[PDB]
């Protein structure tokens, strides 16, 4: 596309942080011009800064109408906790078992060497533990893990590969904890 | 930190683009549809136990306009830089033979949030059951994307991702298949 | 059924 034409941007960014429930609640307002933040309101502090320059007239202008500053101190319970209660039940609360199944990977790269896949697919939420295990002896040693992917549909998936070399008399399990599951999931693969 | 609910809006001129969502820890609650003026929750089921009268993000998207233009003229009209997207093709799961799955299509770290999205199938565009969702907010205050292509795997078809973006020099393929 | 109604914050004008 040939359209060379200057763009101009501006967001604008509510940011309601909950640190034990509604235990404690922070209100972080945000305005970027580009992709520079240039002015902001943090709850913990009660007025607006300039973190740039071009924010200081909009912080000089905000911080002088009283019952701006008084509606934005007020939001914390009005907006986040609010906010918190309505949503609690199908985001905080939300829980998704993952599909777990072990193969070899279709790509082989090293020489004497099994490399085998533990897919962990369409969980919720993120946190997990995934670890391989070798007759029920923990394998740490040529564990690798793509980390946490995030689908953008509210699942998650991970895929953590064991470098092996094959013997006779050897069952690999992967083991996964997760909070939608009261025990940990385990799937086996044998030769 | 337990939980971060963020409302991330946006104006981009000359494109005469808004936007207004809800983020929970990432992922999308709700957006308002521009056009339609109406509430589009990200999963059905949330609009179930929650609602959200949308003519309120049409009244804040007319004051960030306006408040686009202040700014604009007070930075001596400075433009933004274009920060071109990084892309990644996967699938929802495994691939089985004949068995359905999801390519998705992830295009992250980007701004200004304007891109263009195909994806092809054995070289040709492919429009049937896709879907995307709107732009979603960084702490870098760049923007990530997801487009969905479903599918069902086959050893003769391969597929790629098309991403137009200012920022890139020439658009980018990102290619898929299952060999063997 | 009784609504449970997300709120929004109001965007508000930059000095002129």
């Amino acid at each position: 596309m040939g359209d060379t034409r200057p763009r101009f941007l501006w967001q604008l960014k509510f940011e309601c942080h909950f640190f034990n429930g509604t235990e404690r609640v922070r209100l972080l307002e945000r305005c970027i011009y580009n992709q520079e933040e240039s002015v902001r309101f943090d709850s913990d502090v009660g007025e607006y800064r300039a973190v740039t320059e071009l924010g200081r007239p909009d912080a000089e202008y905000w911080n002088s109408q009283k019952d701006l500053l008084e509606q934005r101190r007020a939001a914390v319970d009005t907006y986040c906790r609010h906010n918190y209660g309505v949503g609690e039940s199908f985001t905080v609360q939300r829980r998704v078992e993952p599909k777990v199944t072990v193969y070899p990977s279709k790509t082989q790269p090293l020489q004497h060497h099994n490399l085998l896949v533990c897919s962990v697919s369409g969980f919720y939420p993120g946190s997990i533990e995934v670890r391989w295990f070798r007759n029920g002896q923990e394998e740490k040693a040529g564990v690798v893990s793509t980390g946490l992917i995030q689908n953008g549909d509210w699942t998650f998936q991970t895929l953590v590969m064991l470098e092996t070399v094959p013997r006779s008399g050897e069952v690999y399990t992967c083991q996964v904890e997760h909070p939608s599951v009261t025990s940990p999931l385990t799937v086996e693969w044998r030769a | 930190e337990e939980h971060v609910i963020i409302q991330a809006e946006f104006y981009l001129n000359p494109d005469q683009s808004g936007e207004f969502m809800f983020d929970f820890d990432g992922d999308e609650i709700f957006h308002v549809d521009m056009a339609k003026k109406e509430t589009v929750w990200r999963l059905e089921e949330f609009g179930r136990f929650a609602s959200f009268e949308a003519q309120g993000a049409l009244a804040n998207i007319a004051v960030d306009k306006a408040n686009l233009e202040i700014m604009t003229k007070r930075s001596n009209y400075t433009p933004i830089t274009n920060v071109p997207p990084e892309v990644t093709v996967l699938t929802n799961s495994p691939v089985e033979l004949r068995e359905p799955n999801v390519l998705i299509c992830f295009i992250d770290k980007f701004t200004p949030p304007v891109v263009n999205v195909t994806w092809l199938r054995n070289g040709k565009p492919v429009t049937t059951g896709v879907s995307e969702t709107v732009f979603l907010p960084r702490e870098d205050h760049l923007f990530r994307k997801f487009h969905y292509l479903p599918f069902l795997p086959s050893t003769e078809d391969v597929y790629d991702c098309r991403v137009e973006h200012w920022g890139l020099d020439e658009p980018l393929l990102k290619h898929w298949e299952f060999d063997a | 059924q009784a609504r449970q109604m997300v709120q929004a914050m109001r965007t508000i004008g930059t000095h002129p």
